[PDB]
């Protein structure tokens, strides 16, 4: 529970400037781009990788293959 | 009878589960594999729940409805009738207390409000998940 | 055996048996005419699970006239 | 930001049961070779020391000062060497035990048999070999697995040597059943095992496993087992009916005769007697009751008496 | 097939050293074990073998050889 | 047809075990709470003669003679005199 | 909203004793001696038959044929 | 621990909240707790206070909430007997218990040798769990399951629900002298 919308752009490596551009209409989620707790793209790895999992300090390298391995997988 | 006025209830003591107790299970054994009789000091043992046939000893040397409120010496039954393995009961010796975890976790947490513990705490300190303070010298800290 | 049984079994001399009986009896409330029989024996081949002899199957059926109470729809 | 995050991670209850030993047991660091030769000899040596102090206690001779506190020195040292051998190889236990699960022992169970397994490991365990302690470890925590399951998880347990032909009489039908593509018959399994057809059965009888009274399927199975020791009603009634007619038979008798067949069955003692028994309270030898039972017999099988109890056979 | 595409998915089994492997494939169906008839008489199920190709693949070491293996009826 | 005897356990409890006035009176008994107890009166039939389980030390001499440990002893104990002297 | 069919419920099963399966033998292929085992050294399809079998009996899915008449079946 | 350690102690478990009751004053709580309730006005410690006044009106001691010995049920309430061809069936508190007692023993075992607090505390737990579940399976965490993932009944499953002992085999029962089958028209019939 109690998740952003806007960390997994973040979380997926997606470049700020790709937001505006898709989201820029309508609004919306760019006012939930606009509130967020950190704006770091690899930050966001950290912030939500250890947000579902956290037990045993996560590792730099296994929080960015997680996702991929979780659903691209 | 069947007319007494009120029955009450309450918490057992220790005390009282082992005045309860006509035995201490000593291993977790139900029954012999090839013979079927209920192994001696495990659940089911005749030396302390009572004896499986009517006035009979484990071993065979008291048969017969002459002699009872006797035990045999050689496998330690009594002689008595089979029914009161219905009312026996045993108990286990711990090596190391427990929570009844009916009061522990049981909302509200008896153990929480009686000691003032916040039920989170109280489940991390039961479990071992965290230490706690029970006792601290107020005096010898203070002089030191 | 006990006391009072036991006299009999001296005065009408039938030897107590070491087997207990133990029977498959038609339950309360049924008739009809036996169709068939299917014994499978362990002495002859066949299969059967572990402990397991003689097995016998019986076909018993009945010709069920219209009675009062039965369900008509 | 990590640091805050990974103090949090360590910092973590957990429900599960599990987990909370996987945390402690991974927060005490492995053993190279070297460490582990350093780790025996301390061991060996505070277990020498604590004896050689032993053998002091009954013979005096009270050691200097500085001698005796380091001699108890050395055995608080060896007794921590052979704690932090325990804790590095922790989870070794661990790893082995994974795949023992599943066999109807509890995971935790598993891995706590293990941690024995271990500790009469480092017991037994020899430095001057030049092996690697899991070379030697891995065997004795397998075996305190195995032993574990043979004599707990089974409801009814099952000796050591039942279990282990069992396991050979499974491993022999399912390679014969990859051989013949149908399951052998216990003639092939009694050849292949050594042992004959009416054995194998008799050890297929014993791998039976319960089932659990509770089970549902909405009453549960509980419910449709009756008491076989259960009074019935009919017979309790006709077993008093019945003790009144032979009150009323053996009443008409010689008070003599009456008696020799009273305490011949036992009937109002409960014990059955024997003939020299019986020579002693009416005075007369063993041989004199058997012509007063045999003649009291033919009287009692005559049809004026018996005539009444033909429907108390059975 | 619904064999055909679950063996798909089982092919190949590797070791995660990738210096093996195990393929599987060809799913095989022989005649039925006996007529229904004499299944719901005998109470036995009424079944066909089948069969498979599973090939043992170390080419790291020396090569292994194939088989033909039979899943069950 | 019924003697009673009576036995204390380790901690200082005492039981009554009713036997038959014609059976052998046991030196020990294993009593309802958990324990065993010897008998009343009648003292020490029999010492039952226990062995002692097996030990780390008995399991160690098997793989050192004496004077390798205390080869070794020697040679662990004037390491820490090499601090003591610095 | 889609409809299971009958094949697919037993492809599903198969599935279960396939992934069942290669838990043994990705656990055997290692530490199963070396170089000759070949699929004759450790495949046990006892879990594969047994998802099968297992099926068929016990589940929801499976069920006694009802037949009082041929419109019932 | 290393400093300072001589000045108080600590515990974990059950063993520790055993200590924490074996010194406590319901009076001093509940004296504290009557002047707290109305002064700092609060509502928290005049619910907690109906369980310390509980304790100081009754004469048994707090300590009953913490287990030292463990009452093992009469055999024939937990049945373990054959039915067809020689199979068993046994109730599910039989293995409940020998979860119970399996990891007590193994705790008497790992003390006598001694053994690293990681080891014991572990085994403690288990024990914990144990009792746990035989008392109330799933109260706690996953509940202790059976082949087949079905949940073991527990001595309290016995009591509750429609299928417990009160309106099961209570409030309800099946009676002797008595049957049944389908009704049909009785015109005829009189109304008695
Ligand atoms: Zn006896």
């Amino acid at each position: 529970r109690r998740q952003p919308v806007t960390v997994l752009l973040k979380a997926l490596g997606w470049t700020n400037e790709n937001i505006v551009e898709r989201f820029g209409f309508s609004e919306i989620m760019m006012g939930t781009l606009e509130k967020d707790t950190t704006s770091g793209t690899d930050e966001a790895l950290l912030d939500i990788y250890r947000k579902l999992r956290p037990g045993e300090p996560p590792t730099k390298e296994s929080a960015q293959t997680l996702l991929e391995n979780l659903f691209f997988k | 009878v069947n007319f007494f006025d009120e029955l009450r209830i309450g918490l057992a003591t220790a005390d009282d589960i082992r005045n309860w107790s006509y035995g201490e299970v000593k291993k977790p054994e139900t029954i012999n594999y090839r013979t079927l009789k209920p192994e001696k000091d495990g659940l089911f043992c005749e030396k302390i729940f009572g004896p499986t046939r009517d006035w009979e000893c484990y071993c065979g040397k008291y048969k017969r409805v002459r002699f009872k409120g006797i035990i045999c010496e050689r496998c330690g039954v009594e002689v008595t009738r089979a029914k009161v393995r219905r009312e026996r009961m045993g108990h286990i010796e711990l090596a190391a207390p427990v929570t009844h975890i009916w009061y522990f976790k049981g909302v509200p947490s008896r153990l929480g409000y009686l000691l003032d513990l916040a039920p989170k705490d109280l489940e991390k300190i039961i479990y071992f998940a965290a230490y706690v303070i029970t006792s601290v010298d107020d005096e010898m800290r203070h002089n030191e | 055996l006990t006391p009072e049984e036991r006299l009999l079994r001296a005065i009408f001399g039938e030897k107590a048996r070491e087997v207990r009986d133990t029977s498959l009896k038609v339950p309360h409330g049924e008739s009809g005419k036996v169709i068939g029989i299917r014994v499978f024996s362990r002495e002859d081949d066949d299969e059967l699970p572990a402990g397991v002899n003689e097995l016998v199957r019986v076909y018993v059926a009945q010709k069920r006239k219209i009675s009062d109470g039965d369900k008509l729809a | 930001a990590l640091r805050q995050a990974r103090k949090d991670a360590e910092l973590t209850a957990s429900a599960d049961s599990v987990r909370a030993y996987l945390k402690q047991i991974g927060k005490v660091a492995l053993l190279n070779a070297e460490e582990e030769v350093e780790l025996a000899k301390r061991i060996e040596a505070g277990l020498y020391a604590t004896q050689k102090l032993a053998e002091l206690a009954e013979k005096g001779e009270k050691l200097p000062v500085q001698q005796r506190r380091d001699m108890q020195w050395i055995c608080r040292d060896g007794d921590r060497a052979k704690n932090h051998l325990l804790e590095a190889n922790l989870r070794l236990v661990v790893s082995l035990a994974k795949r023992y699960t599943g066999r109807g022992m509890a995971f935790l169970d598993l891995i706590q048999e293990g941690n024995l397994g271990l500790i009469r490991a480092v017991e037994k365990f020899d430095y001057t070999k030049g092996y690697k302690f899991s070379t030697y470890a891995t065997w004795w925590i397998r075996q305190a697995i195995t032993r574990a399951m043979a004599d707990q998880a089974r409801t009814i347990r099952i000796p050591v040597h039942m279990v282990e032909v069992i396991n050979k009489l499974g491993r022999i039908q399912r390679e014969l059943l990859q051989d013949l593509g149908r399951e052998p018959t216990p003639e092939e399994l009694a050849k292949e095992m050594d042992i004959t057809p009416e054995k194998v059965l008799e050890i297929q009888q014993y791998a039976r496993e319960p089932i659990s009274l509770d089970q549902t399927i909405d009453s549960q199975l509980g419910d449709f087992i009756e008491d076989s020791e259960a009074v019935v009603a009919v017979d309790a009634v006709s077993f008093t009916l019945l003790q009144d007619q032979l009150q009323s038979v053996l009443e008409t008798l010689s008070e003599r005769e009456a008696g020799v067949v009273r305490l011949r069955f036992g009937l109002t003692d409960g014990q059955p007697r024997t003939l020299d028994e019986i020579g002693q309270v009416y005075g007369v030898t063993r041989e004199r009751i058997r012509q007063i039972e045999s003649k009291t017999m033919s009287k009692l099988r005559h049809p004026s008496r018996s005539q009444v109890l033909r429907d108390y056979l059975d | 097939g619904g064999l055909e595409e679950v063996l798909a998915e089982l092919s190949p089994i590797e070791d995660f050293s990738g210096s093996m492997s195990l393929s599987f494939s060809d799913p095989r169906f022989d005649e039925v074990k006996a007529s229904v008839d004499e299944c719901k008489d005998k109470d036995m199920t009424y079944a066909a073998p089948l069969f498979v190709t599973a090939e043992f693949i170390n080419n790291n070491t020396g090569e292994i050889k194939s088989q033909t293996v039979f899943m069950g009826d | 047809p019924r003697q009673v005897a009576r036995y204390r356990t380790d901690n200082g409890e005492e039981f009554d075990v009713p036997f038959a006035d014609d059976a052998e009176i046991p030196g020990t008994w294993l009593c309802r709470n958990g324990l065993e107890g010897t008998l009343i009166e009648g003292d020490v039939p029999e010492p039952k003669k226990v062995k002692p389980p097996r030990t780390h030390w008995d399991m160690l001499l098997e793989r050192r003679s004496v004077e390798e440990l205390e080869e070794l002893l020697k040679e662990r104990l004037d390491l820490i005199k090499a601090k003591r002297r610095g | 909203r889609r409809l299971r069919t009958v094949g697919e419920l037993i492809q599903n099963q198969i599935r279960v004793g396939l992934s069942r399966m290669e838990r043994v033998v990705r656990e055997r292929m290692t530490t199963q001696d070396v170089e000759a085992i070949t699929p004759q050294t450790l495949i046990n399809i006892r879990p594969v038959v047994a998802a099968i079998k297992e099926f068929f009996g016990t589940s929801q899915l499976s069920q006694f044929m009802d037949q009082n008449n041929p419109l019932s079946g | 621990q290393d400093r300072y350690g001589e000045y108080f102690t600590g515990a974990m478990g059950a063993e520790s909240i055993k200590k924490l009751i074996e010194n406590f004053d319901i009076d001093a709580e509940a004296e504290s707790l009557r002047e707290v309730i109305r002064s700092g006005k609060k509502l928290r410690a005049l619910k907690r206070l109906k369980v310390v006044a509980a304790f100081q009106q009754s004469g048994n001691s707090p300590m009953g909430m913490v287990l030292d010995a463990v009452p093992v049920i009469p055999p024939e309430l937990r049945p373990m007997v054959q039915l067809d061809g020689g199979r068993f069936a046994t109730s599910d508190l039989n293995d409940l218990y020998r979860r119970v007692i399996n990891r007590n023993n193994r705790l008497k075992r790992l003390i006598d040798l001694g053994a690293p607090e990681i080891i014991v505390n572990n085994e403690k737990r288990m024990l914990q769990e144990s009792v746990d579940a035989l008392f109330d399976n799933g109260r706690r965490g996953r509940p202790v399951t059976g082949p087949g993932n079905r949940p073991l009944k527990s001595l309290s499953d016995l009591l509750k629900g429609k299928q417990g002992r009160f309106r099961q085999n209570l409030l309800g029962k099946r009676v002797d002298y008595s049957g049944r089958s389908v009704i049909v028209v009785g015109p005829q019939l009189k109304l008695h």
